[PDB]
DNA sequence: TACTTACGCCGGTCATTA
DNA sequence: GAAAGTA
RNA sequence: UAAAGACCAG
């Protein structure tokens, strides 16, 4: 019922403003906010103290303990965030990234 | 380099290699449990000489032959001869490797048909001795038992003397001549 | 990118494993030892002191001198070296976990302070979560203040079982500075400052079943860690000079915060050397825990902002990092980039939606590295023989041979047979895929892809209809303009984010542009029952949609 | 922040929407696997209306004489008459209409009808019409099973997910029915005769469209849609030029993501 | 000792060779870069086996440039020596330090401290010898040793050997 | 472990191509041609790279195989051929 | 199922994880004067089996973090008196879709 | 001019992967440093003309990598370094999942 | 029960400096 | 300066 | 070349 109020809520907040958005946005928002368990804000506090790998959580509010609190506990970042891949420089695993591309080297005479 | 069938994950601590000796102890990547390109389990495959002098020219035939199919659109000192060529022919010929093992292999090879290099080893395969054993008894000519336990230490206490004795035997004589 | 060829395999990183510095370690990776505080001057004589920034390690001059290495500035990156420090001192960043840890484990023999034995214990031991385990273990060992000899068994409670056994009550300790002080009690308290060395110690000892329970790591982060022994020294890559040309100074600013951290160390250990008066000793121990902090985090509550003669307050390497405008959210999150272009724009209603005028100024620099195929060896040999300062042109030849031909200098210029599997980088040149875009930049609208059109003036030209989306008028707003690099990066430019393809937008399952201004208060008029055209007129309407069948 | 706390949130090849954990924020993406840019405010008819006019204009009864298909709509309307098997597909069709109008006024409580989903029907119908040249003269030339078998068959291809599993069937039922109810809402034995003169060809053809424009409304799996959410809300607070009295606008909003305590208003409705 | 090892390489390939026989140059750079390799890890590489079944597998496209990766599994015959091998090879340089015996792609070195005594060199002679009571040794002669220690060298491996001990020495 | 590789039937992904894919193809594709790469299909006129990409798509030439990865680590292969490409 | 008038003490309530397997549950009776699942916003949700909870975690090739979160004092939770590790559905009338398939998993 | 924060967002938003990291390395930083097979780190003595590698220390020569990441991140490592923090870069992965 | 802590929207020119 | 999370 | 600051654009 508490997401079902959440969203009401923020739905109404664009509602006065008199715009429009589509219910999936402020669902997806509401639904984060409400997986884990509870009410985790959209907050240095709430999300980004989560199981997120360090770097992507490092590149928002505390920076520093986040990375020290990694050596010291020493996670480990699979990387499967786009902040992991921006920060080494890899294509992350997005729209174009979110699979690989094979040549058929069979299909490849196929053709001749 | 050459990634091989076995992933020892090696978390910071990289240091224990021990000795490698005839103690059997080879390297990691040398031991009984091996891992089939398949993915399953397969016993050390070690090769006593002429073996390998078999191995390598029946591939390297094996290999002038499809080397054709796309071209679409005996005697010791004879074999040197008539092997020098083969490998002029499918190999990269600065292989000077493959060209000095073939000749080693050819002039110190024991067994020249593949038939008699087959009952050498299914004699030597009914002892349960290591492979490296199983090769070296294949390829190093030992008369008493104790030549052999002498220069194969991993032996001494695996066979009997008169058992390794009888084998030694055995193995003189399908010593095919030459 | 880092150039010159490595017969090194190449294969991208698929997990950061994050851990804390042995001292064992750094010392095996350092290649360099340092030990005078100076920086160069070989008696005055310019150079490097085997001393500090490289005793062997990276370089200045663009000399290719270092350590065989060479390659030379750019390619060789930092090599570290280290200093041995005389004192175990804290580690600004660890400084509370070394606190709560103690308060965890019971000092003098080293164990936890509640077993398995105990039950509320057992609950947290079990609780998977490296973090959220040690946050519990924590909030029950804090309180117990005696390393207990014997527990009543999970039986009856008038037999005590054995476990370890060091009654030695367990000092409230607390935090003063950079100081971890504790109040034992037995019989008024007993204050002492507990000691690095001592904790240290203590730590050394804490069991590996215990690290673990305690959220550590066997391997990579043990507790005794977090207590600098030795200290790795980055590289001059990470602390450049800055040469005015010969005769001028220009060291960074941790480059003098590592002179003040080994000077404060020469300090010290030249005073257990000699004459020493202890309880004076101890005075130049606490500087050396000074500097070390203050090296890595310079903003701690205890004030004292270590500040640079010239008031300036030193940047802490933590500084460097603390967010927007820093490392993380500065260089990396977010970049100055390459082949990138911005000007006043302009509506024009002559260019179809989704183009973009450039001036052609911005043209002759934008450029597009073509590979020469025989698809277009001659048109690319007529742009390099038309030159860098015509516009349908070009303005680099590059070979096989990483090597790139200036077309405004390489006396062979007019010259050039082009090779295939060479690159021409040529100018920008009609309908060249670009991403166009306004900020601030919320929307993936305020980002979109356009074709080029090369035209006159300095103005970016943008079609009205799609002012909305960008949010832009013309009373002086600027855009910006970068230029894709690859062709797989254009197809990504083109196939996905092209104006047409944002026309109707999911941000509310409806169209991000409509017609505006002239055209919308326009075309009602034109519209009106009153409103009729005449032959003369008709005839050019009508010619002038690009599209119409010709039939009046 | 909106933006960074969603960021790693994308359309996985399985429809599921997860972060970069794998953990499930929402097991088809908005509930429907839709893609937003491919959808319409249509309206369910069946929802409002008096159940009198919602009867004279889906029910169909080919036992009585006063309501049953005139034969000048249909081409088989003497012959039908009085079909006690055809009659009884007929029913079947009726009897889910109303369930339907009951399920749709149990969604929608309020009896408002315009809500958005994919294909737009009724654009769809318009297109069938002046393409075939269809006048409200002749009569069709439909089965009365060519339709409802048709239109039942139709739904076994809006395909959202593929799993050839039960748990996954079911999660397909799921994220259709609306849509469904729309669907035979418009395509209705009544009124796809006597409202759309649809002939057998048109009718094979809107069919058709449905069905392909369909699939091409469902979300393509790789669409970053934690970014595009975060932009989506994030974006129209920007715009917003700030019983009554109620905190509002983006100090309230500012409110709620932070999930603050104490609340200027903190109101509650008792009915 | 020589093995059969299941071993495995990375080829990328450019764009250009995405030919109706690329498998063929695939497993023609195989050849050329495993052949006649050698390591420390697995030893000489002499021989590639069973060359018609090369699994290629399907390579991945790198992201950036347009070049391909392919895993090539393949299976050759190695010769990777140890200490406590016993092997018997020919004579082939001859020194006062010693004589260098070769032993398949390899070579062993035996010091004049690791043969008997009774053995001494003799520089007057022509090739270069060493003799016994009974024994002469030089470039052609057989020889059967044992190798004491390895060092792996590059692209090789080299090894010190001696026929001090007993049933060692010529053949 | 390759115990990974979802079985060509047993497939369940999305019969059709998605953008991405599609982008994704014809990039690379333009990225090899551009390349010199061998071309699959008569450049009847044709010398743009992305344009021939395009072509060899709609003959369904095109030597690739999309491989799309589930949450898991687990995929499934695809060709560029088998793929509906209405999009 | 303890239902107590005002409260009990802390001694009495310090019984309960006594009786392994039998398990004790304890409620106030004003929390229970309202039926809160007959509430319009209270979604109905479902216990699974081990077995269909089992199957959910194949068919989503799910892990138990994986799943969305219930709380384990969280008041349907208690309703329904769930379990660490028990798996809720709980099923939504939706304006996008008309139902949806949500599962929660115990905390 | 700066490709920032927000204009990364917008990429994401478009999923132009590709596009995105070509801001990020080719047009602006990236750099090729070699990493360590064993330990996580940029330690490699490596140079490339003598094609000799090692990372004594770790006492290698054979297991090494040359990876392409952004200086900015070569920087942002080698600083974590100095405040004593170990961010080992690993080639493969072992967690699984 | 009172004390401690993180943070803040997204290009251009001129002046001064231990 | 305000609001939220530990000794 | 690098800081810190003031002023100013949309
Ligand atoms: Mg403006
Ligand atoms: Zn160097
Ligand atoms: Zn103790
Ligand atoms: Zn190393």
């Amino acid at each position: 019922a508490g997401r079902a109020a959440l969203y009401k809520e923020v739905y109404n907040v664009i509602a006065s403003d008199g715009s429009y958005v589509n219910y999936r946005h402020m669902a997806l928002l509401v639904d984060v906010m409400t997986t884990q368990g509870g009410l985790t804000s959209v907050t240095r506090h709430g999300f980004n103290r989560s199981n997120t790998g360090a770097l992507m959580r490092c590149s928002f509010e505390e920076t520093v303990e986040i990375l020290f609190e990694a050596g010291a506990s020493a996670e480990l970042d699979d990387c499967r965030g786009v902040s992991e891949n921006v920060i080494l420089g890899q294509m992350a695993p997005i729209g174009t990234g979110a699979f690989d591309v094979m040549i058929d080297e069979e299909s490849l005479v196929k053709y001749m | 380099s050459t990634s091989t069938f076995q992933t020892r994950r090696r978390r910071l601590k990289k240091v224990e290699e021990e000795e490698n000796a005839a103690t059997l102890q080879l390297g990691q990547e040398f031991q009984l449990k091996q891992i089939n390109h398949q993915g399953e389990e397969e016993e050390l495959i070690a090769l006593n000489l002429s073996e390998a002098r078999l191995v390598i020219k029946e591939a390297l035939v094996e290999r002038r032959r499809a080397f054709k199919r796309s071209q679409k659109k005996e005697t010791r000192e004879k074999e040197l001869e008539s092997i020098d060529v083969l490998l002029e022919q499918t190999t990269g010929g600065n292989n000077k490797d493959l060209k000095n093992t073939m000749q080693y292999l050819t002039n110190f090879s024991r067994f020249r048909d593949q038939e008699t290099v087959g009952a050498v080893i299914q004699l030597l395969k009914s002892t349960g001795l290591h492979p490296f054993e199983v090769a070296q008894l294949g390829s190093l000519a030992c008369d008493t038992a104790d030549e052999a336990k002498t220069l194969i230490p991993s032996l001494n206490n695996k066979i009997s003397d008169d058992e390794l004795e009888r084998i030694l035997k055995e193995l003189s004589n399908l010593e095919t001549l030459y | 990118v880092g150039q010159q060829y490595s017969s090194a395999p190449l294969r991208t990183v698929k997990e950061v494993q994050f851990g804390l510095f042995s001292p064992e370690e750094v010392r095996a990776i350092s290649v360099a030892k340092i030990r005078f505080p100076e920086t160069m001057d070989e008696t005055q004589t310019r150079a490097k002191i085997g001393g500090l920034n490289d005793p062997r390690l990276g370089s200045i001059d663009r000399n290719l001198k270092c350590q065989t290495c060479q390659e030379g500035m750019n390619e060789c990156p930092g090599h570290f070296g280290h200093i041995d420090l005389a004192k175990p001192v804290f580690h600004v960043g660890f400084i509370a976990k070394i606190k709560k840890v103690c308060e965890c484990v019971c000092m003098h023999c080293g164990k936890l302070l509640l077993d398995e034995h105990n039950e509320l214990m057992r609950q947290a031991l079990a609780i998977k979560d490296s973090k959220k385990r040690f946050a519990a273990i924590w909030t029950l060992c804090k309180t117990k203040m005696v390393c207990e000899t014997d527990v009543p068994s999970e039986d009856d409670p008038t037999q005590l079982v054995s476990r370890g056994g060091c009654g030695n009550t367990q000092p409230t300790i607390r935090k003063d500075g950079l100081k971890l002080v504790g109040s034992w009690k037995k019989d008024e308290p007993e204050l002492r400052v507990l000691s690095t060395e001592e904790i240290l110690n203590i730590f050394k000892h804490i069991s590996v079943k215990d690290f673990t329970s305690l959220g550590f790591n066997e391997v990579f982060s043990r507790p005794e860690w977090m207590i600098l022994t030795c200290l790795p020294v980055p590289p001059p890559p990470v602390r450049p000079s800055i040469s005015f040309n010969e005769s001028q100074r220009g060291e960074d600013d941790l480059t003098f915060k590592l002179a003040d951290i080994l000077k404060a160390n020469i300090s010290l250990e030249t005073l257990e050397h000699n004459g020493a008066p202890h309880h004076a000793i101890e005075e130049a121990e606490s500087l050396l825990q000074f500097h070390v902090a203050t090296y890595m985090d310079n903003d701690i509550a205890g004030q004292p902002q270590a500040l640079q003669k010239s008031g300036r307050p030193v940047k802490s390497i933590r500084a460097r990092l603390k967010g927007k405008e820093g490392r993380i959210r500065g260089n990396l999150m977010g970049k100055r980039v390459d082949f990138s272009a911005r000007t006043v724009i302009s509506g024009d209603p002559n260019l179809e939606l989704d183009q973009v005028g450039v001036p052609k100024s911005i043209a002759k620099t934008l450029t597009y590295p073509e590979v020469v195929t025989p698809y277009n060896i001659d048109r690319l040999t007529q742009l390099v023989r038309n030159g860098p300062n015509e516009h349908p042109g070009a303005k680099y030849v590059i070979r096989d041979s990483g090597d790139r031909i200036d077309l405004r200098y390489s006396k062979r210029a007019g010259d050039i047979q082009l090779q295939y599997g060479w690159k021409v980088e040529r100018h920008i040149m009609d309908n060249d895929p670009v991403l166009f875009n306004r900020q601030p930049s919320l929307h993936k609208m305020s980002m979109m892809a356009h074709r080029v059109k090369v035209i006159p003036y300095s103005t970016f030209r943008l079609n009205l209809s799609v002012t909305s989306p960008y949010n832009a008028d013309f009373d002086g707003d600027e855009m910006n303009l970068h230029v894709p690099q690859s062709e797989e990066t254009r197809a990504e430019l083109s196939q996905l984010c092209a104006v047409p393809l944002q026309i109707v937008s999911p941000q509310s399952n409806k169209p991000c542009m409509g017609i505006v201004q002239d055209t919308l208060c326009g075309i009602r008029k034109l519209t009106l029952r009153d409103t009729f055209i005449e032959l003369d007129q008709v005839l050019n309407m009508l010619y002038w949609v690009p599209d119409w069948d010709g039939v009046i | 922040r909106l933006v960074k706390a969603l960021e790693d949130i994308m359309v996985h090849y399985d429809n599921t929407t997860r972060n970069s954990l794998g953990n499930v924020i929402q097991f088809i993406y908005g509930e429907d696997g839709m893609d937003a840019a491919h959808i319409e405010k249509q309206s369910l008819d069946t929802i409002g209306g008096s159940d009198a006019a919602f009867e004279k204009r889906y029910r169909v009864d080919l036992l009585n004489t006063d309501h049953t298909l005139d034969p000048s709509l249909l081409e088989s309307g003497s012959e039908i008459l009085g079909d006690l098997k055809l009659q009884v597909l007929l029913d079947e069709e009726y009897k889910q209409l109303v369930k339907d109008r009951k399920f749709l006024r149990e969604v929608f409580v309020d009896g408002e009808a315009n809500w958005p989903l994919p294909v737009n029907i009724r654009r769809i119908i318009q297109n069938a019409q002046q393409t075939f040249h269809i006048d409200h003269t002749k009569p069709s030339d439909l089965t009365i099973k060519d339709i409802v078998l048709g239109v039942k068959d139709l739904q076994e291809n809006l395909l959202v997910l593929r799993g050839k599993n039960e748990i996954i069937q079911n999660a397909q039922r799921d994220a259709v029915t609306l849509f469904c109810c729309l669907l035979r809402s418009r395509l209705a034995t009544r009124r796809v005769l006597q409202e759309y003169r649809l002939t057998k060809q048109a009718f094979d053809w809107v069919l058709s469209n449905i069905e392909a424009q369909f699939l091409r409304s469902v979300v393509h799996p790789g669409e970053m849609v934690g970014v595009l959410a975060a932009q989506s809300i994030g974006e129209p607070a920007t715009q917003m030029t700030l019983s009554k009295k109620v905190t509002s606008g983006v100090p309230r909003l500012k409110e709620i993501l932070n999930v603050a305590k104490n609340m200027k208003t903190p109101s509650l409705t008792v009915y | 000792m020589f093995f059969i090892k299941d071993l495995s390489l990375n080829i990328t390939l450019h764009p250009s060779f995405f030919g109706p026989r690329m498998k063929q140059y695939l497993k023609t750079k195989l050849l050329e870069e495993v052949e006649g390799s050698c390591t420390g890890k697995f030893g000489y590489i002499l021989c590639v086996l069973d060359y018609d079944n090369i699994d290629i597998q399907r390579g991945r496209i790198l992201p950036t440039d347009g070049s391909a990766e392919f895993n090539v599994k393949y299976r050759a015959v190695v010769f990777k020596p140890f200490k406590g091998e016993v092997v018997d090879g020919t004579v082939v340089s001859c020194s006062q330090h010693g004589f260098e015996v070769q032993v398949g792609p390899m070579k062993v070195f035996v010091t004049k401290h690791l043969m008997p005594q009774d053995l001494t060199f003799n520089a007057g002679s022509n090739p270069p010898s060493y003799q016994s009571s009974e024994d002469v040794i030089t470039i052609k002669s057989r020889i059967r040793v044992k190798i004491e220690g390895c060092i792996s060298q590059v692209s090789s491996i080299h090894a010190i050997g001696s026929i001090k001990e007993d049933y060692l020495g010529a053949i | 472990l390759k115990e990974k590789a979802i079985p060509k039937d047993q497939r369940a992904t999305t019969p059709y191509m998605t953008k991405y894919e599609r982008a994704r193809i014809l990039g690379t594709r333009a990225l090899q041609i551009s390349m010199n790469a061998p071309v699959f299909v008569d450049l009847e006129g044709e010398t743009d790279p992305l344009r021939i990409a395009m072509k060899e798509l709609a003959e369904k030439k095109i030597p690739l195989v999309i491989r799309r990865y589930l949450p898991d680590g687990s995929f499934e292969d695809w060709s560029v051929e088998e793929l509906i490409v209405d999009l | 199922i303890f239902v107590y008038q005002n409260n009990i003490t802390p001694s009495a309530m310090k019984l309960v994880p006594s009786i392994p397997p039998a398990t004790i549950e304890t409620f106030n009776e004003a929390a229970l004067v309202v039926n809160i699942t007959h509430h319009e916003l209270v979604p109905k949700h479902i216990r699974l089996s081990s077995d269909e909870k089992r199957e959910l975690l194949k068919r989503y090739r799910l892990k138990e973090s994986q799943l969305p979160r219930i709380q384990r004092a969280d008041p349907v939770a208690l309703y329904l008196g769930l379990k660490r590790g028990e798996v809720v559905k709980i099923i939504r009338k939706s304006e996008t879709s008309g139902r949806y398939a949500s599962y929660r998993i115990c905390m | 001019l700066r490709f920032g924060e927000m204009e990364r967002d917008c990429m994401i938003a478009h999923g132009a992967a590709s596009f995105l990291k070509e801001r990020l390395m080719e047009a602006s930083d990236a750099f090729r440093v070699h990493i360590c097979g064993i330990c996580g780190l940029m330690t490699v003595i490596a140079k490339l003309n003598h094609n000799q590698f090692e990372c004594k220390g770790c006492d290698n020569k054979i297991d090494i990598y040359q990876i392409h990441i952004p200086y900015a991140a070569k920087l942002l490592f080698q600083e974590l370094m100095a405040m004593n923090i170990t961010p080992r870069l690993y080639t493969d992965r072992s967690r699984d999942f």
